[PDB]
């Protein structure tokens, strides 16, 4: 779509610029249709493709996403595994991603998954590091911040809370789903009435929107009638459904909801959606003809921007998981998102595969045994743990009591046991902590607050110290978040350059013989690069590669690693 | 080519360039300078002889046999030039051994000598040879 | 008065022009072919591209409308024809000012006055030189470079009598 | 006759007795086939068109869907089969209809639908409030995209709702978790379909056939235009007066827009 | 000859191609220099 097209829409965007966090939310409350949040650029893949979608195959369809979701209610662009991820495996920058899509998306709200402890980060970090991050995210173009917790500890949330609403952008307070509010014999601490007396807890704290987080699919259509209808009239909030689809009931929760009066919720493209991902856009449009209230879209766009995805979707098929259909058992486990695969792939490399069955049963069980929690990142990861270990020694609700002074426990659930994940719903078991800790003191407060402030002083001197000199905000904020990551992007960058410039099958497979490949680097100029072929090994196992870039016949070396 | 006299103005031609049926084929615009006319024609022919393109024919050795004639050089010539000048188009190719020679070299890395089966190539004593 | 160049041809004038821009400190495009996707011309200039998918080898320089989308993309604000296309169309030249885009060759009476033969005739007559009915002919050409403000010099003659027949 | 009769002895009960045209006439022959044989008849609607849509059809209206099930209950089919073949029919649909021949006809109505556009179990969700007697379902590992929807999925579905399915869910995980393993054996007949589309509600090839239809049009020449082959589909249903598409009639058309491409 | 004399170097030999022939680089006296050898069989 033109550019000169997209400079002429309005949307969530300039309507935030014109009135301000309060003044969208006011306005979502008003809209008869539901209002949907695309997440193609996040979650899908998150959750499909292990967030390995690289920023050059979004960049290709910005333009067409900026006229199609035209009047989406944000998009999903950012946080999540995507920082990391981008750094880390994709060797991109994730700061360059959000700042072209913002540019070519200046119509519709941009979105981010922020946690509250740590951001977007892997440990704890002082209050200091979470005002940067907010600070900065929002001058490169992030609206909607979307603050969870990982156990619904609402004190977690404020300093986030604090730094959007200085950064005057949208502050989303979540809720994460888990138990069975259908269901008596389920919880007594997971009932209805504890999620009304949160709603109404995040909107005396300020948050613009909230959001229902189901990070597990877990939300039964009924129960999102229930929810939704209570929390309405609990509270002034418009309210912004997340779910997956993992039980193939995604769909008929999302109608429910509706039916229920929910203001926004999160859908993917078709060829994006289903399975772990969220319910397609595509169908829900269809499902609601001739009930009461529209779905606010471009279906024909949504159909032009599937096929797209179909497409892209297959560069990336080696990262594709072995979930190929809907699993009902998420009811009895409760594993959020992709753990159900990537605690697989792991508890083979650990001689269980064959009994992954026990693992699925332990799972459950422990988290009955840490007390019943709220079970998303990390806290996902410190139940996971338990169970691996907990089969492969043999391990018993009691023998971990018992033999527990021995016992020798993964670092993720000291760390949980420590308080340095934060404070669960229904306190620590006292002996099950005591066996655990071996001795250490667990916080009393919020992690964050025993940390020392960082000072960015120091980091600065220290990049630019390294590097040729002229240093970021984003650069400084980045290196503090993710030390080696950025280290380890560094050096690439000074090696290969920016790589985030190459298509997705080059990227990973490089080329063949006969090959011509064109990489875009400004409007109308790119590097032509022609493969003429691939020499036999020198002496010091050296290959000599014969290119012709740019016309021009060039020659390079690489050393062969067998 | 380049040196004293010689202009080169780029087309078709580098590398490995392949060139279509499409466009008139021009590789190379050539012009040579100085300050007599003769001095430029034997400049011409310097660096036409200098030029190696290979995988196409050229019209170099045309453009050659204009330059040495007489009656080129003679400066005293119309338009009637090439018509009543038949041997223009009298054109030996001079046996270019460097090309005949990788031709054979190749050929023979690639498909073996008739009577003789593939080793390891000799020349193997370094004993050099009395003289 | 020029920031940026498009030239609408191919080979050693489109090369030979964007060196003449490069020395003037100016920005230079390139148009191709689908044939011309690796000729030498594409990359010796800033800016290249496609003159479109569906456009054939010959249609690619000569399509007045598609060349001139290019320029206006690429805030291009003059073209040069160079030689052999649309360098003598009187079209072309026309389109080139109206779209803002400055033509560098003469004016618009210039290419019509010129490009018809008949027209060519009558026009010499109006200045009387010589025409009518050619023993042992030399073949000669005169240069000349006029400005637009009448300051018209002439660079001496060349001796183009080395030919077979076109 | 003698297939239904060797078909009954060898253990058939229930006999889903359908047209390619919906055309009644064609199916007494094997009705009287299963009558004869003390089994069960059921007598198949196959759904197009779409009825919440008056633009769609002035002839596949929710009136041609009661006038040909009181035609069946005539013939003396024991259970209404509505073959929505292509999944075609909308969750909002599926609760129409089943309301109108629920008080049309006493026969038990039983609904078949494929889950090609992601909506599926939402049909049976409606369908079940409309009063629906049977439903067709796969195991989730068998299920999804182009194949029946999944019954261990619609189980949870339905909880807090007033009806509910009437199956073993534990046992369900079982026979899932079996057919997943066995489902691999099977991975080189895999379909290349791995999403949900919901341009069949456009072109309306039922089944898998808009795969085929895109090999076949590889496996000439028109892999690039088969946007162009869709449309023509499309529109070669009205060209043949707007039929519907099942089993062979569904080649005619796929047959038909090749060649006309 | 006296005093003129070939240097060849062969760099490198390619994979075939379609038409079936290979394609060899080689440096010859201060050249780049790129030949085409059919392959029989
Ligand atoms: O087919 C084998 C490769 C060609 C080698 C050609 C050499 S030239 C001298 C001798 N005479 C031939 O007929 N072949 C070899
Ligand atoms: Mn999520
Ligand atoms: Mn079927």
């Amino acid at each position: 779509v033109s550019s000169s097209k997209i400079a002429s829409f309005s949307g969530t965007k300039q309507l935030l610029d014109e009135v301000g966090p309060k003044g969208v939310a006011e306005w979502v409350k008003k809209q008869d249709d539901v209002l949907l949040t695309d997440t193609t650029f996040r979650d899908a893949h998150q959750s499909l493709l292990a967030t390995r979608v690289r920023t050059k195959d979004m960049i290709n369809i910005a333009s067409k996403t900026a006229d199609v979701f035209k009047d989406g209610f944000s998009l999903e662009m950012w946080g999540g595994a995507t920082f990391d991820v981008a750094y880390n495996f994709l060797k991109e920058n994730p700061w360059e991603r959000l700042e072209r899509l913002r540019k070519a998306i200046p119509n519709v709200l941009f979105q981010m998954l922020l946690r509250a402890s740590n951001a977007v980060g892997y440990k704890n970090y002082p209050d200091n590091v979470i005002h940067k991050f907010v600070q900065e995210s929002a001058k490169a173009g992030i609206d909607v911040f979307r603050i969870f917790d990982s156990l619904n500890w609402v004190d977690q949330m404020k300093v986030a809370n604090e730094a959007v609403q200085e950064a005057g952008k949208i502050s989303e307070g979540t809720i994460c789903y888990t138990g069975d509010i259908l269901n008596p014999e389920r919880s007594n601490i997971y009932t209805l009435e504890y999620y009304v007396k949160l709603a109404k807890e995040l909107e005396r704290e300020g948050f613009h929107i909230l959001a229902i987080k189901d990070m597990a699919g877990l939300l039964k259509p009924k129960a999102a009638y229930e929810l939704i209808g209570e929390l309405k009239s609990a509270v002034d909030l418009p309210i912004h459904l997340h779910t997956h689809d993992t039980s193939g009931n995604g769909l008929l929760t999302y109608k429910q909801a509706i039916d229920a009066g929910v203001d926004i919720i999160d859908t993917a493209v078709a060829s994006m959606s289903g399975l772990t991902s969220q319910p397609s856009a595509n169908s829900l449009y269809y499902a609601l003809n001739g009930f009461p209230r529209h779905l606010r879209t471009d279906i024909e766009g949504m159909e032009s921007l599937s096929h797209y995805w179909s497409t892209v979707r297959t560069y990336y098929s080696d990262f594709e998981s072995d979930i190929k259909s809907p699993n009902t058992e998420i009811y009895q486990h409760e594993m959020p998102g992709g753990q159900y695969s990537n605690l697989s792939q792991q508890a083979k490399s650990l001689g269980l595969g064959e009994r992954f069955d026990e693992v699925k049963d332990m799972y459950r069980r422990v988290n009955f045994l840490f007390g019943d929690i709220v079970k998303v990142t990390p806290s996902s990861k410190v139940v996971g743990d338990m169970a691996l270990y907990m089969v492969q020694n043999d391990l018993d609700e009691q023998s971990v009591i018992t033999d527990g002074y021995k016992l020798d426990f993964p670092e993720s659930v000291v760390s949980f046991f420590k308080g340095e994940i934060g404070q669960p719903v229904n306190g620590f078991n006292k002996d099950l902590q005591a066996v655990i800790l071996k001795g250490q003191e667990a916080l009393t407060a919020r992690p964050g607050e025993y940390l020392e402030p960082v000072d960015f002083e120091k980091v600065r001197e220290l990049l630019e110290e390294e590097q040729q000199g002229p240093v970021t905000e984003q650069d400084i904020i980045s290196y503090v978040l993710y030390p080696k990551v950025y280290e380890q992007y560094i050096q690439t960058r000074n090696q290969y350059g920016n790589l985030s410039l190459l298509d997705t099958p080059t990227f990973f497979f490089g080329m063949r013989n006969g090959e011509t490949v064109e990489i875009e680097i400004d409007k109308g100029k790119r590097l032509i690069i022609k493969l003429e072929t691939i020499s036999e090994p020198d002496e010091n196992g050296n290959r000599t590669i014969y290119y012709a870039m740019n016309g021009q016949a060039r020659r390079i070396y690489i050393k062969d690693e067998n | 080519s380049g040196g004293a006299g010689v202009r080169l103005d780029a087309g078709d031609g580098f590398q490995g360039a392949e060139i279509s049926p499409y466009y008139d084929s021009l590789l190379v615009k050539l012009s040579t300078h100085a300050i007599s006319f003769k001095q430029a024609e034997e400049k011409m022919v310097r660096s036409l002889r200098e030029m190696r393109i290979r995988g196409v024919k050229t019209n170099i050795p045309f453009l050659i046999n204009v330059m040495k004639n007489k009656k080129f050089t003679s400066g005293d010539y119309t338009t009637k030039f090439i018509e009543e000048t038949p041997e223009l188009f009298d054109i030996q190719p001079s046996l270019d051994r460097g090309t005949k020679t990788l031709e054979y070299i190749g050929n023979v890395t690639i498909n073996g000598f008739p009577n003789v089966e593939k080793r390891p190539k000799p020349d193997y004593e370094l004993a050099s040879i009395p003289t | 008065q020029i920031k940026k160049l498009l030239v609408a041809n191919r080979g050693e004038i489109a090369i030979r022009i964007f060196r003449a821009a490069a020395e003037l400190d100016i920005s230079t495009v390139a148009i191709y072919s689908n044939e011309d996707k690796s000729s030498l011309h594409r990359y010796k200039a800033d800016e290249s591209y496609l003159v479109g998918s569906d456009l054939g080898p010959a249609e690619s320089y000569l399509n007045i409308e598609r060349i001139i989308d290019v320029a206006k993309q690429a805030n291009v604000d003059a073209i040069h024809p160079g030689y052999g296309f649309l360098s003598e169309n009187e079209q072309f030249a026309r389109r080139c000012a109206e779209e803002g885009i400055k033509f560098i060759g003469p004016h618009l009476e210039h290419l019509d006055m010129f490009g018809d033969k008949v027209k060519a005739r009558t026009t010499a007559i109006k200045a009387d030189l010589p025409v009518i009915p050619i023993d042992n002919p030399k073949h000669i050409e005169v240069q000349v470079i006029g400005d637009e403000h009448g300051n018209i010099v002439h660079l001496f003659e060349r001796d183009c009598s080395v030919q077979r027949r076109h």
